[PDB]
């Protein structure tokens, strides 16, 4: 299983999506893009950290939500 | 008896008695000092009739974000305050005469009818509790059934006449917030904020060199914004006033505020020229700031709020209602009219506000004790001593009503509040019997307050979604999920 | 209903677009 | 004028009518479809995050 020729599918089809953007939505594909690029340059290290920290988040959430264990 | 044991320690009382209203004094002092150059004057109105004051808590009930003091130490001087007004039957011999010393026999009869000093306990959270638990719930447990009917029957009106009072969007709402006691379903809060749409739109007046214009959401963001950029007043009122003109002309294309056009308010038109005095087409005689430029608009400091409670609002509940409300809520209420015990409910809200204020800045609910917050809930109307909840629940019952003050409206706090206090008696000994399932327990993250809610239309209603199913709500919820895993 | 059918309606409109994208690149890779 | 010596509740049902649905179709419909395609990569680095 890949991850980065799956981010850079993702890359490409925000850029073809960026022709079609109006003035907000084009920043804020510019920022998504960066962000992407900040991934790939950081060889994928930044995006585990980001799915490490929502995973945390959902797995902070799941236990409380038990009212009856 | 207790009217012994209570002459037994009133020579220890009055030393207390004193040295509280010491107390008092200084705190008031304090409040006082900050409030006479922080808060703005809320000046006094006079009802439709005008006759009588009439109060509401967005102009009155004024918040100090930033008082340096702690929690307990505001429980203590609102309970002295409290304490002050329990002291009042001791005038009665110095306007009756020494015959006046039987009402002051049965003041030292009841623990309850007494303030502090003649209490054994000494912390004010434990000294509270003892005295909502022997006079207090008792006494708000036989004024919450019927203050609900008040309410459902000042909404719902007299004499069959509900097809032309009551609204058929607020019906399964209304149905929900006052009839799950047959159910025995929980409540959301929202759905009781829904009752607000027997009111119209509040609306708030900012009056200007010029015209008054309505606040927005977007005037109002962009206010923060400036606030917390924290500029040069040269800068910072150029851009408050520029915000202001684009707020001008945003309503004046919308048609003008919403005020104009709303049956008990409006704004004059230009004043009109009499005979002679009208100068041949121009009938009209504008004010004097239609001299000045429109650039030149600049906010004079002075708010108009504009509830626009036409069925919520209280001068028009009676003489009844009120009453019943301030018994409710443990307030004085005999012999006065309902402008004053309007000014009580309005100091009791302030008072609640501020105590919630300074629990957020004390860390939230989860800092507090379980006494404690048993406390806050029972001065908040919420719990009655017969119930032995567990902390989620009361985590979500405070939440529940706090949001539900920040609104800033008496009447569905209490439909909300009546609620709990729904308890029958069962003519059997068998029945009810002992239940099968766990106490129930809930969480603040099962309070939905972040999210907006539709009115379910009537005999249509729907299933209740839990916040945690909504897209992203593992961020939204971040900051309740950091408090409870801590 | 009329929920369900929507949101079916939305899933697939984005699986389209994606679809599309993807399919169009491939052909043009071919050639 | 009978409606006492009636039982209509048959008549007048709660809907099965689930609202999550209409939440999410605003959800979809506010979000952009990169985004959607995120979440997959979001998803699968997950399943990789579990399986290491
Ligand atoms: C006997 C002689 C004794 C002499 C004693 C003199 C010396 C002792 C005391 C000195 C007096 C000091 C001054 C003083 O006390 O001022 C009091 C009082 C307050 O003055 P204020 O402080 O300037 O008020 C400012 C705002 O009101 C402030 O607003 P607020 O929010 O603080 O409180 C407002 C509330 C006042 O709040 C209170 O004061 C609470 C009172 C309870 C505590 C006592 O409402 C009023 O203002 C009352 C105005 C009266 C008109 C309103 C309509 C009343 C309807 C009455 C029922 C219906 C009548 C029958 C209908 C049938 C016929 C059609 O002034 C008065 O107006 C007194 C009027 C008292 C008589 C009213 C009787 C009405 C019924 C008459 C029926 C027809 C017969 C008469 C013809
Ligand atoms: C005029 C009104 C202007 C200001 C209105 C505010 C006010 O008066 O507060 C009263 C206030 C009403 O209670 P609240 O303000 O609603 O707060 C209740 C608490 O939340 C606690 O609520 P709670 O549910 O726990 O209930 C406490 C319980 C226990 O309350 C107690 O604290 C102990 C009971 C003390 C009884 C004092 C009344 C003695 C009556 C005379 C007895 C004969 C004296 C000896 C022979 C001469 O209340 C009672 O059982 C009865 C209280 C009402 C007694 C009647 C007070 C007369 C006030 C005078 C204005 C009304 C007439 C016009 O009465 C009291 O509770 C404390 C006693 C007040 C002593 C005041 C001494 C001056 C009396 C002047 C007589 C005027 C007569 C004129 C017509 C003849
Ligand atoms: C006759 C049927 C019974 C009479 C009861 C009437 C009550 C009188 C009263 O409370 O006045 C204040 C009362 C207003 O007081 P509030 O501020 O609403 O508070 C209610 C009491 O505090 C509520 O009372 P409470 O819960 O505070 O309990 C204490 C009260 C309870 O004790 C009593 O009031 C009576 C004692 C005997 C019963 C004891 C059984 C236990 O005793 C008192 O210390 C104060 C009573 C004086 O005045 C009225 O509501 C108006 C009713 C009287 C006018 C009706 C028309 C009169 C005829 C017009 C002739 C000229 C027309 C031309
Ligand atoms: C005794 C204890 C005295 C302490 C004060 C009592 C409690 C405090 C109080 O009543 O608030 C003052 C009350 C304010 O009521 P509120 O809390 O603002 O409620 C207004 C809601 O919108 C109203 O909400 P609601 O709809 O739920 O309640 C409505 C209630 C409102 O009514 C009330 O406010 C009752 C309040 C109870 C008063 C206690 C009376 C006890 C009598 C025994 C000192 C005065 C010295 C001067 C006296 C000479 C004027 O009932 C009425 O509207 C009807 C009132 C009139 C009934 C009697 C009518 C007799 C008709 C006779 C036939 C006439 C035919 C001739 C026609 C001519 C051709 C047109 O205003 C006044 O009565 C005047 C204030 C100053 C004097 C008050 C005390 C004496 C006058 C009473």
């Amino acid at each position: 299983t890949d991850v980065r020729p799956q981010l850079y599918a993702l890359q490409r089809f925000a850029k073809a999506q960026l022709k079609t953007a109006t003035e907000a939505e084009r920043a804020a594909i510019e920022a998504d893009i960066a962000r992407y690029q900040e991934y790939l340059d950081s060889d994928l290290e930044k995006l585990k950290q980001d799915v490490a920290e929502d995973t945390a988040k959902k797995q902070k959430l799941i236990p409380l939500l038990d009212r009856y264990p | 008896t207790a009217v012994v044991k209570n002459l037994a320690k009133l020579p220890a009382a009055t030393s207390q008695i004193l040295t509280n209203v010491s107390k008092l004094q200084t705190f008031h002092g304090l409040l006082e000092e900050r409030r006479d150059k922080y808060a703005p004057l809320a000046y006094h109105t006079y009802d439709n009739l005008k006759q009588k004051t009439t109060w509401h808590p967005i102009a009155h009930a004024w918040v100090d974000e930033g008082l340096p003091v702690s929690k307990k130490e505001y429980n203590e001087y609102c309970w002295l305050k409290k304490d002050m007004q329990r002291l009042l039957p001791l005038a009665s011999p110095f306007v009756f005469g020494i015959y006046g010393i039987l009402p002051l026999a049965v003041w030292l009869s009841n623990d309850g009818y007494l303030p502090s000093a003649f209490s054994s306990k000494k912390d004010i959270v434990s000294k509270k509790l003892e005295w909502y638990s022997s006079y207090g719930d008792d006494l708000r447990q036989q004024v919450g059934p019927m203050l609900q009917h008040r309410l459902k029957r000042h909404l719902r009106g007299t004499l069959n006449n509900e097809h032309r009072l009551m609204l058929d969007e607020v019906t399964e709402s209304y149905k929900e917030i006052f009839y799950s006691h047959y159910t025995g379903q929980l409540r959301d809060v929202r759905k009781c904020a829904h009752l607000r749409l027997y009111d119209g739109t509040s609306t708030v007046l900012l009056l200007t060199n010029k015209e008054p214009v309505e606040l927005t959401s977007e005037l109002l963001q962009k206010w923060n914004a400036i606030k917390a950029a924290k500029l040069s007043p040269e800068e910072e009122k150029k851009a408050r006033n520029e915000a202001l003109i684009e707020a001008y002309k945003e309503q004046e294309l919308h048609g003008g505020p919403h005020v104009k056009h709303m049956q008990g308010y409006g704004i004059p038109a230009d004043t009109p020229l009499l005979g002679e005095n009208a100068k041949g087409d121009q009938y009209t005689q504008p004010p004097e700031s239609a001299s000045i430029p429109l650039e030149q608009l600049e906010w004079t400091g002075d708010t108009v709020f504009i509830p626009a409670e036409y069925r919520t609002e209280m001068e028009d509940w009676g003489r009844e209602l009120t009453k019943l409300a301030n018994q409710f809520l443990l307030l004085p209420w005999r012999f006065v009219s309902n402008a004053w015990n309007q000014r009580r409910l309005v100091s009791w809200f302030e008072e609640i506000l501020q105590e919630d204020a300074l629990i957020a800045k004390e860390g939230g609910v989860q800092a507090l004790s379980d006494d404690e917050l048993k406390v806050a809930l029972l001065d908040r109307a919420v719990i009655r001593c017969d119930e032995e909840l567990t902390r989620g629940d009361m985590e979500a019952r405070y939440k529940e009503i706090s949001w539900l003050m920040s609104l800033r409206n008496p009447f569905i706090v209490l439909a909300w509040q009546t609620g709990y206090y729904r308890s029958t008696y069962s003519p059997e000994d068998d029945l009810p019997e002992a239940s099968i399932l766990p106490k129930l327990n809930r969480t603040v993250l099962d309070v939905d307050v972040h999210n907006e809610l539709a009115p379910d239309h009537p005999e249509k209603p729907l299933p209740r979604v839990h916040p945690a199913l909504y897209p992203n709500s593992h961020l939204a919820l971040a900051k309740e999920v950091a408090v409870l895993a801590k | 209903d009329e929920s369900a059918i929507k949101l079916a309606e939305l899933q697939k409109e984005t699986e389209r677009n994606i679809s599309s994208f993807f399919r169009d690149e491939a052909n043009k890779s071919v050639q | 004028e009978e409606c006492m010596f009636k039982d209509t509740r048959l008549d007048v049902l709660p809907p099965q009518v689930n609202p999550l649905n209409a939440i999410l179709a605003q959800h979809t419909a506010q979000t952009p479809v990169h985004r959607s395609l995120e979440k997959r990569l979001w998803t699968e680095v997950r399943a990789t995050a579990v399986s290491e």
